[PDB]
This record gives C-alpha cells, structure tokens and sequence, in this order.
C-alpha cells in the first residue's frame, strides 16, 4: 500500500538533533546514542491519523527536553528543587551577571546560524536521512 | 530478471520499478541505460527531497531547465551532466522602472552631447582667428607636443600590473568614446587605435623576437613581417575612411530649359524581358524632361521579344554584330550614336528610382570637372573616397559626362573590373569623381564570383596603368588605390598566422619570445581597439571580433583566385594536409600540457587557443564553399504599404502588400473579407498623394492572404504599375562562427577524399560528444 | 640615461600616463578635424 | 485447491525472528534452529481457510510464548508452575526489583529501534526472503 | 510561498563583504567571521511579508556599519569622544591636513574598480553563492 504517505520524517526536529550534533564536536554535550535512536525511532514511527501524529508531537516535546537536559552536564532538577533558598536568597544583579557569565554568545549565534541553514539546506538535501545516518553512526561506533 | 525483483520486492515497489525500466526502454534506451538510469533515480529519490513543492517546480519545467539532458532517455553519464548543470545553476545568475529610466536617460544625454557641445561652439564660432605665422607656429608647438606625449605612452616599459591598468584605462576611454557619436568622435577612437597599435609594434620589435636560436629568429621575423604588414594595411585603410565627405545635391536650376541631355544605357545579354521590363519602365517613369532624356537597350542576344516590346513601350533598342570586349565593348560600340552630353548606365536588375537625376545632376551643373558621379549599388568606402577624390565606378547606377569619356577612348577594355579602370583613366586626366550616398534601387556566390573579378581586375590594373609610377594623380587618390590591391593580397600573412602556434608546437621554437601573459597585454589591446574603432566607423549594429572572423574567414577563401592572378582547393591536398597538421598540433600541445616543463606550460595553453582559431577559420572557408551553391530563393522583399481592394460589390478593403511581382502581388487584408478567386476586383495602390486603380484578378486565396494576378497591362499601367511598386523613394555571434566551423568541419568529413574522410568524421564525432557536457542556460 | 630617466620616473604611474594619452588623443583629433573640414570644404565647393 | 497463492510471507513473525536474530547476536539467547525453523515453517503453511488461518495464529500464540520462554535461561515451565504459589507470596517490592534488574534497557532500546526498521523495510523489501536466507545459512553453518 | 521563494539573497549587501574580503587581503581588518556569518543569516533569512523585509534591512544597516567599525582597527567610541575635545581644539586647516593624509586613494580607486567588477558581475553571475561559500571557509579555518 502507500504506507510512504504516513512516514513524514522528523522535519522541525531535524535542527533539534543537528543542535547536539554542533554541541557533540563542541564537547559540551554528553551523549547517549542509544536513547537518541529511540527519539528518532518514535518521531519517525507512522502514525495514520493527522491527529495522532499532532499529539505524539505534543507528548515528544517535553520528552525531548528532559532528554536534552539528560544529555548535559547541567544540575539535575532535584538538585534546583533543593537549593532553591539558596538561589532565591541572591539578588537579581548577582543572578543577571552569573547569567551573563553562562551565556555563550557564540554557541547562540552559531545556533542562529546553523537554524538558517537547515531551513535552506531542506529544500535540496534530505536532512531527516542524514540525521539517522549519522545516529546510526554513532551508536555503531559506541557499540563497535 | 522480473523473477529476482518480484521475489525481493513487494509488488507495489516491483511494478513501480518495471514502469519506469520500460518507459525507459520504449524511448530507444538501451537495458545497461535504462538500468542505470533507475539506479541513479532512486539514489536522487533517497538523497534529494524530490517531493519538495522546490522540487515539484524544478521537476514541472525540467525541460527549459536541463535543455541537453532527455528525461524519459536515460544515458550513461548522465549524472555527470545533471551536476554540471546544477553547478552552472548555483553559479549563473537568474525600483526597475527608475533605474531603467535614470540609465537609459544617460545615454540619451550622452548621445545628445555632440548637439549641445557644436552649437556652444557655434555661438563662439571662431584656429582660424589669427595670422597665417602664428597660426603656423601655435599649431607646430601643438601638434609637437602631442606627438611627443604618444610617442611617450607608446615606448613605455612597464610590469604586468602597470600595463594591465593602462589597458583597462584606454578600453574604458575607447567605450565611453565610441557611445559619442559624430566625427571628432571617429578621429579620437583613431588616434587610439593608432597609439595602441603602435605600441604593440615597437614592443614585439623591441623586446620579442629571439636571437639566441636563429629557427625561432627567422620564425619571429617571418610572423613579425606579417604583422607590420597587417597593421601597415589597418592604418591605411583607418586613413580612406577617415572622414567621409557625406556629399548632399546640389539643387538643379528651376528654370528647366538649363538642364542637359541625359542618354540611358541598359546593357543586357541573357537576362529575360520580364528583368529588363521593370528596368526600362522605371527608367522612363524617371522625372526629367522627355526631350533631354533618351533611353537605350544594348542587347548582345538579339533577341526578338526585346524588340518589340521596346517598340510597342518606344524605347531605342540596339543591338551588335560583333561582341568583342563583353560589356565594355558594347558601351563603347553604342557609344558611337549616343549625342547626349551625360551616359547614365544601368545594370539589369537594378532599378532606377523616379528622383535619380534631379538629384545627381547638380553636381555635374554645378562641378566643371566632375566627370563622374556614383549612386551606391545597395557604402562607407566610396565615401571617404570621394573625400579624397578617389571613387571608383562600380559598373553600374553612374552618370559619366560625355566629353570627358570620348577623350579617354570611351570604356576601359583591358581589364575584367572596366569600371575601376574608366575611373582611373578619368582621374589621371585631372578629372573629379563624387558619389551620394543617397539611396537609388543576393547570392553569396555572385559575390565571391565579384570579388575574384575585382581582384584580378586590380591585378591588371597595377600590371598596365600602375598607378605608383603613372603619372597624374594625386598622392591620397595612389594611396586609396594601392590600399585595395594591399586587401586583396591578404593572404600570405593568414598562412603565416594559421602556420605560427605549429612553429611552436611541433619544433618546439619561440617564434615569440616572451611570457604568455605579457603576450596577452601587448595584443589584446591591439584587436580590441581595432575593431572597436572599425565598429564605430562603418557604424553597424552588430559589431565584434566575431563580426571580423567572419570577413577573415571570406576573405581567406579568395586567397587562391588573387594568388593564381599574379569550391575546389578547400578539399584539395594542400588544405586538409594543413588541417592535419593544426589538428596533430593540438594532440602534440597536449603532450606538452601533460609531459613538457611546467615553466612553459601557459606558452602552449595560449597556441591552443590560436590553433583553435585557425581550426574555425579553416573551417569557416570549406563551409561557405558549400554553402555558396545551396541557395535557393529568389528575389523577395516584403515590406509593408497600406494598399486598398475594392470587390466586384465595392466593398472598400485596405490591405497591406505581403509580397510583389511581375506576375502579381500577394496581400494582407485587415479584417475578415470574402474575397473569392476569379473575381474582378480594383487595387488601388499609393504614389505619394496620388491614387492609381489597377484592375486585377484573384488567382490565390490564404486566408486574409490574397493573390492577385494582373490583365494585359498598357505602356502607362506598366509605367504607373513599376513607380508604385519598385521605384519607391526608399557571445551570440561567437557561438554563430562556432557553429560555421563545426559544420564545415562536418562537411570535410563527409566531402574529403576517404583516407582524410575517416579522420575528419571521427573528430567531429568527439567534438560532438565533447559538447554533449557543455552547460546551457 | 635621458631617455630612461623619463621611464623610470613614469614607470609606477599607468593612470598619468593613461591621462595623458588621453590628452595626446583629443588634441591630435582636434587639429585632425580642423584639417580635413578644411579639406571638406575645399572639395565639396 | 490453488496453494502457492498463500505464500505471503511470514509477516508479523518476521520482526520476532528478527527479534530473535537480535538476542542472538547480542548473546543473550540460545537460538535453537529446529524449533525456530519449524515454528517458521508452521507459520508459513499455505492454508486455504481464513478460519484455519485465524485458528493456526491462535493456537501458535501461546506456543510462540512458550518457546519463547524455553528458549531463555529462566527455570523452565514446569518448576514455575510448581513455585507459582511462592512466587505470588513472594514479596511486590522485591518482585519488581528482580523483573528492573532482569530488563535491560538497552536490549528494549534496541527492540524498539528493530521495530521501527522493520516496519521501515516492510514497505520496500520483503523481508521473508532475508529471513529465511538467514535462518538457513545459519543451519548451514551449525551443520559444517 | 509555500516552497518558499522568500530566499532573495544579499543583493548590494554582497559587495559590503566583498569590500571587507578586500579589507582582509589588505590587513586593515580586526575580522570577526562569527559575526560576519550571523550578520549573513540575518540579511539571508526569508522573510515573506515585504514590508518586514524592508524593515529588516533597515534595521540591518546600522547594524553592518557598527560592525564595519567593530572589524577595522579604527578606535572604539572611548577614544573617539576622548580625542574629540582635541580635534574641536585643532584648527579646521590641521582637521583637513589629517583628513589628506588619512585617505589612501589606491585603495579608493581599487574599490571602485571591484565596484564596477561587482555590478557587472551581478548583471551576469550570483555573486552571493559565492560571497556565503568564502564566508564559510573563513569560518571553517578560524575553527581549524
């Protein structure tokens, strides 16, 4: 049958995974191939109905998240839920410029950039191919 | 198999795949192509998102988009033509009213400049307003100092940088120069032309010719002899052409009993009545006095037909017993009852308009020397000629007065080319020729058979009334004359330029002695301001060096008429035996590229591109040679005139005339008429402000094109018939020569003897295949 | 060296001698012009 | 009547055989080649009632189980069933730490990741053909 | 539209980064390639309203001078407004003395001569294909 017609490919999730990549050979990411081919295996996976897929959408949007703060070296959520008198106690201006700190301009711009050009790049190179091509990869490589 | 992909594939994806294998395959694919080709498919199916609404439109018009690749028939390589040319795609280039508006109003100001700046001239009108000795004196220190200042920009040595942005800065001049047009114009772009070229000349014989090897000294010699002589030839021919008199009439008396008796000659020998009727109608539909105008058939056949219509129409018809001397002699025996003070002589086919002696004859009332008067046969030449009073007849559409062509012995018989030697035999007795430009009124080989003609007649001419030793003519008038044999001798320094780049290739010599790229800065000016400076004096539209490899390559192919004078060569040994040699030169320059020093590798690059000109100009001349006896149309001219047509009911219908005839005319009518053949109808046709109604009969219905046939006509119909119709008072081209090369190439390989046919059909057959990869927009 | 002194002084400066071919140029045309309108009107009358 | 005309694969069963090939190739199963093959071939049998057909898949369900579940190192059906009464006195907390401890991740991962592939693959090449190649070489092998 | 042709490309922008690839043949340029390929997505982005687009530029073009004067080695506003008293205290004929002597009119009239190369060029060839391909290699070296 035309079962193509229901595998529509990551699409805006296309950046999502292209961003760790950029963080991958920045070395600011700590990466589990094998839970980013479960991403990508079920924002992949057919779903006939329009609806279902808006939904999984939905659903997959805070998983990607937890799945990206997974990925990084940040402070687990607890550690927040149990310091947060600690970080209430500091002042706004303490608070700006620890942020301002953190903030790497460069990583933002190099996002920027890197949104534009998968936005071109959509049009003439399948981007949802290379981005499993390069999961595949990396889980080879992790694995053998 | 259909086995292998039916048990592998699932049949939707099997059947999709059998599809397109034989969808390919019917369109004359091959199965190692067609196998190919869907193995490429899918790979840009799975690589390139071809679904994209992008791609859906790349796809919808693939055809304008890739114009060399055939969507439904694969070919191996294909995938290397589809990246070239989405190479050439990413590469090539795909508030408009006002810039549009502000460049165009620039040059339009720019082209009116000449109006503005002549008439603040004129309004100080003024050298010219000082003493004889100070106008001598400031005009020497004038023309001293802008001598010296050339002679200094022409010897200067400089880099490749200081040189390269001399040259940018001169052809920026030359263009903004040659946008402006008039006169002064023409001068500065000749001065240019005249620095550049003598720059390069002093350069190539200061700094290039090799004198370590003597092979490469007598080679640079030989081809810097050849260049002198080109340039010697450009300067002189910058000099006949340097100010066109752009003579006007001079407006005949209006008292019409002052004007002279005017005999017109038609010689004919083997033209038909029906070419011969419309000249000699229009000859007598001539505006002149009836009694000071007397008309003439010349005709060698005898034939009886001429006769009587000259009698029944009561022109003088005269015919010869003896033909000695073709067309000269004929003149010359008429000219013995002739009793007019002025001959007019006429070809066949050309036809005399209505306004032809009123406007010639003021200068010959008005011009006590002027013996000879000259009306353009369709140039600039005769312009600049006539500045130098060095016209020359063209055989027809002249007016010579009498007395002066009876002193002479009547019409040059000595020679092939008549015409130039009765302009010579007058100019030598201290008479003027003019000309007017003003117009008066085929085959290509006519005109290569004209050309032959001219050259051997100029031979002649040199050999029994040599115009450097003869006696009587003034030193411009030598200078125009010699500057036409020099043309027509132009070919030895083409063999010397097509044999040059080999010199090097094959013996390995340095018949130029220099780095390539200062090569390039010494040369590049020189063809560059040259022919920017020829477009802009003979003035036409299009207008390049492309433009001039088309007159090299015709006037390569008359090289062997003009030698032998002091179709069957361009197949001959001699010719292919040349072609060999530039083609095995290419091979060898190949070897050089790959196998020779890297320090000498650029050298050979440059010879490649000259050999690649001469392998087009060679081809160029067996082209034409096929090409001169291939047409077949006659003569045609559509050119639009609002006529009318009224029925047999006298339904008035205006109608434009598509094409005419002695026959007959063929019309467009604006709008939807009715016409049927074989109806009576009236064509009323437009002589100025006056009507004439000719009745015709429909012979041939198109549509809205209507043929019309005439009913035996009258001496006056035919008359008003020939005034109303005839005598009326009126990177592209560089890929055009390539394909004039390449299909005289193709011609050689199917023409040329068969040891040379096979060679000449497998190049053409790779050059073809080299092609095939070209990107296209 | 008279004459190669004039070459070295003008050897790194194309846009002067550009200017002044230029000049040689336009003052050549004039007294050019000048001639042959004279020569112009001595044989058209 | 007609047969050939039943042969439409293995379907379904072709991703548990994959499955299979998966533990096989991770180590963590001991393949058997007789079973699976005429486990295979009992699947494959070109029945022409649907009847029969639905019946053949209800029957082989709970037979696929429990090879399945002899082909694991777990104790074998009968020990369980003679120590289902302990089992269900057993201990929940304890239970489920046994049942976490026992799944791996990964092979779920992996599971999930094969189940999307096949699924994939299912639309462009049948995958009966692969897997009876593979199961038959791996005869071929175990015999040489 | 939908395919989005909003990509118009760069336009006279293009001979902006020429002139500063001039600049960087040159030497006179304190190069930011980060920058220069943020400022490249942001006029490069595909804005389908037109009056957004005009807005864009723009604001753009304050923009690009600030970061002309950011990449030249021309001194900082600090500098600018401390030497200003000076410069109002020096007569007008030293502020022109230092204005003739600041001008290096080669590099005036080599930056005409790549104006005229540019608008012809335009007229025959895109240009910004290749002024965003060097964009890249500069980054693609500062990076490696």
């Amino acid at each position: 049958s035309s079962l193509w017609q229901y595998w529509r490919g990551l699409s805006g999730w296309n950046f999502y995974f292209l961003v760790k990549f950029g963080l991958l050979w920045a070395g600011y990411l700590n990466f589990h191939p094998l839970l980013n081919l479960v991403f990508a295996a079920f924002l992949l996976m057919p779903l006939p109905r329009y609806s279902l897929h808006r939904l999984r959408h939905w659903i997959a949007l805070p998983i990607g998240f937890a799945l990206f703060w997974h990925d990084t070296w940040l402070p687990g959520p607890e550690s927040i839920m149990s310091q947060g008198s600690q970080v209430a106690g500091f002042s706004t201006d303490y608070l700006i410029d620890l942020v301002t700190r953190f903030i790497n301009w460069q990583m933002i711009g190099a996002i920027f950039v890197l949104l534009v050009a998968w936005l071109f790049l959509s049009q003439w190179i399948r981007i949802t191919v290379f981005v499993v091509a390069i999961l595949l990869w990396l889980n080879v490589l992790t694995l053998a | 198999m259909s086995i292998l992909t039916r048990w592998l594939l699932i049949p939707p994806v099997n059947a999709r795949l059998i599809g397109r294998y034989r969808d390919y395959r019917r369109h004359g694919a091959s199965a190692f192509s067609a196998t190919l080709g869907c193995f490429w498919m899918i790979l840009a199916w799975i690589f390139i998102p071809l679904e994209h609404p992008r791609w859906q439109r790349i796809r919808a018009e693939h055809k304008n988009l890739y114009p060399h690749i055939n969507a439904s028939r694969p070919r191996p390589l294909d995938p290397v033509r589809y990246l070239i040319q989405t190479c050439w795609l990413l590469i090539g280039a795909s508030a408009f009213s006002g810039l549009q508006n502000i460049r165009g109003r620039y040059h339009q100001w720019m082209n009116e400049l000449p109006e503005r700046v002549s008439h603040k001239t004129q309004h100080l009108d003024e050298l010219g307003h000082l003493s004889a000795g100070a106008r001598r004196l400031i005009l020497g220190i004038i023309v001293t100092f802008s001598l010296i200042l050339a002679l200094i920009c022409v010897t200067q040595p400089f880099n490749p940088l200081a040189q390269f942005i001399f040259l940018m800065l001169l052809w920026g001049v030359a263009l903004i120069v040659r946008r402006m047009p008039g006169r002064f114009s023409a001068l500065m772009l000749i001065v240019l032309s005249l620095t550049v070229s003598c720059r390069y000349i002093w350069w190539r014989y200061t700094s290039t010719l090799n004198w370590d090897d003597p092979v490469s000294l007598v080679c640079g010699l030989i081809l810097l002899f050849a260049e002198t002589y080109a340039w010697i030839v450009l300067v002189l021919g910058y000099f006949q052409v340097v100010w066109p008199l752009n003579r006007q009439p001079v407006p005949l008396p209006k008292d019409m009993s002052l004007w002279p008796s005017v005999d017109i000659f038609v010689p004919t020998y083997n033209e038909d009545l029906n070419v011969v009727k419309n000249t000699i109608y229009a000859s007598l539909g001539i505006d002149w006095p009836k009694d000071k105008l007397n008309i003439w058939i010349l005709d060698d056949g005898g034939r009886e037909e001429f006769r009587q219509f000259a009698q029944n129409v009561g022109v003088k018809y005269i015919a010869r017993t003896t033909h000695e001397h073709a067309k000269a002699g004929n003149i010359n025996n008429a000219l013995k009852y002739a009793k007019g003070e002025f001959v007019s002589i006429f070809d066949c086919d050309h036809v005399p308009t209505r306004s032809f002696l009123q406007m010639t004859m003021g200068w010959f009332l008005k011009e006590k020397q002027l013996a000879m008067m000259q009306t353009p046969h369709h140039g600039l030449v005769q312009d600049g000629n006539d500045m130098w009073d060095a016209t020359f007849f063209c055989g027809s559409c002249a007016v010579i007065r009498r007395k002066p062509l009876d002193e002479i012995g009547g019409i040059a018989v000595e020679t092939v080319t008549e015409d130039a030697h009765t302009s010579l035999r007058l100019h030598r007795r201290g008479y003027t020729s003019a000309y007017m430009r003003i117009p008066q009124a085929e085959s290509l080989s006519a005109h290569i058979g004209q050309r032959i003609r001219w050259a051997r007649g100029m031979v002649q001419i040199f050999r029994l009334d040599n115009p450097l030793t003869g006696k009587g003519l003034k030193f411009a008038q030598r200078l125009c004359y010699v500057n036409a044999m020099f043309h027509f001798l132009s070919g030895i320094p083409r063999l010397i330029f097509l044999t040059a780049p080999l010199a090097f290739l094959l013996l390995h010599a340095y018949i130029i002695y220099a780095p390539a790229l200062m090569i390039a800065l010494f040369v590049l000016p020189h063809m560059i301001h040259a022919s920017l400076t020829n477009s802009k004096i003979q003035g036409k539209y299009r207008h390049s060096f492309w433009s001039e490899i088309y007159e090299t390559v015709l006037a390569w192919y008359i090289a062997p008429p003009t030698l032998v004078a002091l179709v069957d060569w361009v197949i001959s040994r001699p010719y292919i035996f040349l072609v060999l040699l530039n083609l095995v030169g290419v091979a060898v320059g190949i070897w050089r590229y790959f196998y020779g020093p890297p320090t000498e590798m650029l050298t050979v690059v440059v010879s490649m591109v000259w050999v690649f000109y001469n392998l087009i100009v060679l081809g160029g001349a067996v082209a034409v040679s096929v090409e001169s006896k291939q047409v077949r149309r006659s003569h045609r001219v559509e050119m639009t005139m609002p006529a009318a047509i009224a029925r047999e009911d006298g339904h008035l219908f205006s109608c434009t005339v598509q094409d005419f005839s002695d026959g007959g005319l063929g019309i467009k009518i604006n709008g939807q008429a009715q016409i049927l053949e074989g109806q009576k109808v009236n064509l009323l046709l437009k002589r100025g402000q006056q009507e004439y109604v000719f009745p015709t009969q429909v012979a041939r219905v198109m549509g809205n094109e209507v043929g019309l046939k005439l009913m035996p006509l009258t001496t006056q119909q035919h008359i008003d018939f020939v005034q109303c119709t005839f005598a009326r008072a009126d990177l592209e081209s560089l890929l055009d020569i390539l394909k004039l090369g390449f299909r005289g190439y193709r011609h050689l390989a199917e023409f040329a003897p068969s040891s040379v046919k096979g060679i000449f059909r497998v190049l053409t057959s790779l050059v073809s295949w080299v092609v095939s990869f070209i990107p296209r927009r | 060296p008279w004459f190669e002194r004039l070459w070295y002084a003008l050897a790194n400066h194309p846009i002067l001698l550009a200017v002044l071919a230029a000049i040689s140029v336009i003052l050549l045309a004039w007294v050019l012009w000048r001639l042959l309108r004279i020569i112009s009107r001595r044989r058209l009358n």
